[PDB]
């Protein structure tokens, strides 16, 4: 079965990149200015400065992630004044002169969907704009030149010649392009307005990116709301067990709440560091799925979305990232009737790079992933051997090119 | 990340302040990182100097409808990449180090369930 | 960090343990060493759960050196700016003490130049397309050099194929197509 039609898909991917920083001071949280907790936090060792160096480490890793994906191209290209690219108008994932942080149609209705005690919040290295231009630099730089801005200097290459010796690679030739490319055009044009319309219509694909702020704030929450608990002792105001026992009594209550609280923060610290480690595992692989599928061509399957992947875009969103993955997905198929071998004057003739097929009468040798059929000459097919050992031979007649040239 | 008019030549960054480090106009590939886009560095009578980091040198690609660049020539370019693979062997005995040739207190110790196995 | 933590207090009077027993014989002992083990107990607890922690990352960079031995080195891997920057060709791994490094030998074109281009060729009446290559045109003349060198050649009926009228394809190009079985048939 070979297919005759052919339909471009334009899908999606949503991967996070980075959680949100944070620090939390270790005696402002557990003694809150107060001097009664200096003696009976002294006691306990070096527990500060050790939960005050995992959370720097995993704030700066969180920041190392962002600048390892998207930080991958060298310099920042910028379109010529407007387009001429064929009939494709990357008008809505392109950068727009108006809303001053520049940002495209696309990764605006992104944004537009994820809308102190002890506890600080540091602000990220590169802000929203920096990532944005960086998402532009590599979107300008693959629109104008294909495979080889990433090996070292941009070469210009016309867009119709560059999706034209991208079909080549997943095996389909390039006329099969340029005898189609207004409804390849009018294919992809019509397939990037549903992303449009499903991003507007529902949050039903921004989930990953949304369950992860959606848990570091139960966490963070858990954190402080775990102040107001005895922990076993007469109260939980810190002040008003300062005041009402005097003696040696506040120091075995208050040894029993700076327990409870340093146990609590203990356990914040590592719940941290166990969910730094997915994202860094996601980061990873953003940084991998766009060194390859964005500034090349993967021949791995179903990696860069389903179908023979052949483009792809890269779109931020808010501690994330968003690809638009294009594809071929062959179409209405036929059926014929195949053979491994033509068998012309005792000799096979096996195809050169095909597939022999028939229709009743007529034979021809055709590609796979589209059907245009050739007549089968000694310019498709290559002699091997003799006609017995091959099992499914067929008899056929095998036409060669020089013979009608000698008569004149 | 306090507002520094609440503090004991002199910027104002989005992430703190930053005193004692000279705000220039300019910008360059940033050596010591500090927030919100803001490095610091040390160049030209020198002194510390702080500013907005760059991305890279801008390049505009003469894109036409019927022109292509072919390289002419090669340059064969041979780099590196270090992983580590292993770390140090550390084994550590509970007993030792809770109790240490201790006797008096690995009977205690005893009563703890089974805090050493695991 | 872990041994340091054998300094500390804890709340007891005092952090040495034979001291500790060196003065209070039946009970007190007891309730003074109940809090250095909870102490101590808590430290390797926090301890052993960072070094597995640390382990598991180490694991996954090891599992990464593992596959980057098995396709950059033996193999050669067209995934793109997995091993090196550029087109791979080889690579020569080192040892390194606790730890791999790998030697990325790659090719990596420069000193580009511009020429006029052209998607396929009319001649008579049949589009022609290049078998493998580009077209192009040094000004006057055109040519089916390959993707990554200029390397021009006379274009040929041995390097383009046909493919229908050339009447669809936009951007055609008028040109002649050098037959080499004509001039070989005055014998
Ligand atoms: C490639 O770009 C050039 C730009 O110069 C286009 O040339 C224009 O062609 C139209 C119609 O043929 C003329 O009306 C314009 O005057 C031309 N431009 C100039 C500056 O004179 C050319 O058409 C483009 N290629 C294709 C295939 O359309
Ligand atoms: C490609 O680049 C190499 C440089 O690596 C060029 O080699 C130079 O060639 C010129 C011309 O013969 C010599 O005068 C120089 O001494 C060479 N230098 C080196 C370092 O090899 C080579 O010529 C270039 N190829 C072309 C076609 O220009
Ligand atoms: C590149 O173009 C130039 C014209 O600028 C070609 O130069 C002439 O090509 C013809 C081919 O029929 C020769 O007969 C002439 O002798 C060439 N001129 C000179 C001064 O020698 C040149 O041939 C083109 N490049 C190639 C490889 O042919
Ligand atoms: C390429 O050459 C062909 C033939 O030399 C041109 O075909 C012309 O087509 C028109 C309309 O079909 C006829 O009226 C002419 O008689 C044909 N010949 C010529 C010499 O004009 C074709 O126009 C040429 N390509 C371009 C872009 O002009
Ligand atoms: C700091 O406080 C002053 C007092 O009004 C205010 O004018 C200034 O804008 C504040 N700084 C920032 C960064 O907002
Ligand atoms: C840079 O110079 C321009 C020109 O006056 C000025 O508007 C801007 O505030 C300056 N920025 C800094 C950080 O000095
Ligand atoms: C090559 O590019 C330069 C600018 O990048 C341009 O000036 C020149 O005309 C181009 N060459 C040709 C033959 O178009």
């Amino acid at each position: 079965a070979i297919p005759i039609n052919f339909t471009i898909s334009v899908t999606t991917e949503i991967l996070p990149v980075s959680m949100t920083k944070t620090s939390v001071d270790c005696t402002m949280y557990i003694c809150g200015d107060s001097t009664e907790c200096s003696n009976l936090l002294l006691q306990y060792g070096s527990f500060c400065t050790q939960l005050n160096r995992a959370l720097t480490g995993i704030a700066v890793e969180q920041d190392k992630n962002t600048q390892e994906v998207f930080a991958q191209v060298k310099q920042i290209y910028k379109t010529p004044p407007i387009k001429d690219f064929g009939g494709f108008n990357f008008s809505q994932i392109l950068p727009d002169p108006s809303k001053p942080s520049k940002r495209s149609f696309i990764e605006d209705l992104l944004f537009n969907k994820v809308t102190f005690n002890g506890l600080t919040v540091l602000p990220p290295l590169l802000t929203d704009e920096m990532i944005a231009q960086y998402t532009s630099a590599l979107l300008a730089g693959t629109i104008t030149s294909g495979w080889t801005f990433g090996a070292g200097a941009a070469l210009q290459i016309p867009f119709a010649m560059q999706m034209a010796y991208r079909f080549n690679g997943i095996g389909v030739t390039q006329n099969v392009l340029y005898e189609n490319q207004k409804l390849i055009a009018n294919q992809f044009n019509s397939a990037i307005g549903k992303i449009q319309d499903s991003l507007s219509s529902t949050a039903s694909a921004l989930g990953k990116l949304q369950d992860v702020v959606n848990q570091n704030a139960q966490a963070l929450n858990t954190l402080v709301k775990q102040l107001s608990s005895n922990f076993g002792a007469i109260s939980s105001v810190l002040n008003d067990i300062l005041a009402r026992l005097d003696p040696p009594e506040a120091e075995v209550q208050i040894d029993r709440l700076i327990t409870g609280r340093l146990q609590s923060l203990q356990t914040y610290v590592t719940q941290q560091l166990i969910r730094a480690a997915e994202i860094r595992a996601s980061a990873n692989l953003a940084a991998t799925k766009m060194s390859e599928c964005v500034l090349g061509q993967s021949k791995r399957v179903d990696f860069c979305g389903k179908g023979y992947h052949l483009m792809s875009f890269p779109q931020s969103a808010p501690h994330g990232v968003v690809f638009l993955h294009v594809t071929y997905v062959p179409a209405q198929e036929k059926n014929f009737t195949t053979a491994p071998a033509i068998c012309h004057d005792g000799k096979a003739h096996f195809p050169r790079e095909g597939v022999f097929v028939s229709n009743g009468t007529h034979w021809f040798v055709t590609q796979r992933n589209f059907y245009e059929p050739q007549i089968i000459t000694t310019h498709n097919t290559f002699v091997s051997g003799n006609c017995d050992v091959v099992i499914g031979i067929v008899n056929n007649t095998v036409y060669d090119p020089l013979q009608p040239e000698l008569d004149s | 990340g306090v507002n520094c008019t609440e503090v004991p030549n002199v910027f104002q960054t989005r992430a703190g302040c930053l005193i004692g480090a000279e705000h220039v106009n300019n910008s360059y590939e940033c050596d010591i990182p500090i927030g919100a886009g803001i490095c610091a560095s040390y160049q030209t009578s020198q002194s510390i100097i702080a500013y907005t980091m760059s991305l890279g040198a801008e390049n505009s690609v003469a894109y036409s409808n019927n022109s292509i660049a072919i390289p002419i020539n090669f340059t064969i370019s041979v780099t590196t990449e270090i992983l580590p693979v292993s770390m140090t062997k550390t084994s550590v005995d509970c007993t030792m180090y809770i109790c240490g040739d201790s006797t008096e207190c690995s009977n205690l110790l005893l009563q703890y369930g089974s805090f050493c196995t695991q």
